[PDB]
């Protein structure tokens, strides 16, 4: 299957209360593997998955150096953007940056990403060609010009097409037992009367990896999208995911309904019926 | 796999 | 500025079986800004030993966090998640229902 590596960075100002808090997290696919938290005691990049603990001190020292530099850049950004938007010094603001790369089933580069948000809205993003920038408004155009002059896109392209892909492969190899696995969903259905003339049928998918899944209900083969309660796919806390989909069935009509499950770990999609 | 280049102030 | 309300799901890691060890989860997602308060409750009382995941966010920039603690469900004990956020006029309580 395809794979991805992503790093996510959040900095939040707290005027009067010291430096902004900075949190970095790194993922391969849907598995977190590192963190940094400016408020924590270690002041180091830390492992958050067992497979990465085998990395040595060279690795951890280097990642710590880099993430500290990221922390400083983003602290400065909070001040610069406060100025660019003519905002008061009293309020808390947020900056977010995400970057990373995708590869296909052949582990070859598919695409690269680098984007930046201020107070939860797009600020500046590298376009798919990794050569040009989208800027959200007039403030952002200024940053675009600074980053054009400093040839940032060329640097990021080299990272995204090169380093990121090489390391994603390295991590996939080194963490093979966790990262190269598929856990097919374990499925079941529940049935609960809501009255004497209706019942809820809930179709469950549990303990699956990766998180990507499709769960749908049909009635006599017709999709029931508008009448299905579908929850967001949610972490179990153990590296697997969960999801369910429910429909309210008039009593006596259970046989009309089918639940359809599609997941990488299922060679053929499943069709479930209450019967 | 921390980018070491391309991460500049706004 | 942008403010997005948290979605809230309270649920167990494993299918609940009375008298068997498990984890109680409260997953909060789709929110902005990131400042949020999440407690897990047992019979209305705040559970003290609650951990949470490291702050992360979705493609749309909205935040998500998993709060979790060990628990052993019974027939009679009640669990819930209580969430406060700038978007909420009062804290939102979601009760744990073992089939949700």
């Amino acid at each position: 299957g395809s794979h991805s590596m992503r790093y996510f960075f959040t900095s939040v100002s707290r005027p009067g209360r010291g430096e902004p808090r900075f949190i970095a997290v790194g993922y391969v696919d849907d598995t977190q593997f590192v963190r940094f938290d400016s408020d924590a005691a270690s002041q180091r990049m830390e492992p958050r998955a067992p497979w990465i603990e085998q990395e040595g001190p060279e690795y951890w020292d280097g990642e710590t150096r880099k993430v500290k530099a990221h922390s400083q850049t983003h602290r400065v950004d909070l001040g610069t953007l406060r100025g660019y938007y003519n905002q008061s010094e009293a309020g808390s603001h947020t900056v977010q940056r995400m970057y990373g790369c995708d590869v296909g089933s052949d582990w070859r580069f598919l695409r690269g990403y680098h984007q930046y948000a201020y107070d939860g809205k797009d600020y500046i993003a590298l376009k798919e060609d990794l050569r040009s920038w989208t800027a959200a408004d007039m403030a952002a155009q200024t940053t675009k010009h600074k980053w054009e002059a400093a040839h940032v896109a060329e640097q990021l392209r080299a990272y995204l097409e090169g380093t990121c892909v090489e390391w994603l492969r390295r991590y996939l190899e080194n963490g093979k037992e966790t990262l190269q696995r598929t856990d097919a969903p374990k499925t079941h259905m529940t049935h609960h009367a809501v009255s004497d003339h209706e019942a809820t049928l809930r179709c469950w998918a549990l303990s699956f990896y990766p998180a990507e899944i499709t769960l749908t209900w049909q009635r006599d083969g017709e999709d029931q999208t508008q009448d299905t309660e579908l929850v967001e796919t949610r972490p179990a806390g153990d590296g697997t995911f969960q999801k369910w989909a429910a429909v309210v069935v008039p009593s006596g009509q259970e046989q009309r309904y089918t639940c359809h499950v599609q997941h990488e770990g299922l060679p053929k999609p499943l069709t479930l019926r209450w019967e | 796999x921390v980018a070491g280049i391309g991460i500049l102030t706004x | 500025m942008i403010q997005r309300t948290p979605k809230i799901q309270v649920y167990s890691r494993h299918p609940a079986e009375n008298g068997k060890s498990n984890f109680l989860n409260c997953y909060v997602s789709g929110f902005h800004p990131s400042d949020i308060e999440v407690d897990l409750l047992k019979n209305g009382e705040r559970i003290e030993k609650v951990e949470h995941s490291d702050l992360s966010f979705s493609k749309d920039w909205s935040f998500y966090l998993l709060y979790y603690t060990e628990f052993t469900p019974t027939e009679k004990d009640e669990y819930a998640c209580r969430v406060n956020h700038v978007t909420l006029s009062q804290p939102k309580i979601v009760k744990w229902d073992r089939d949700m």
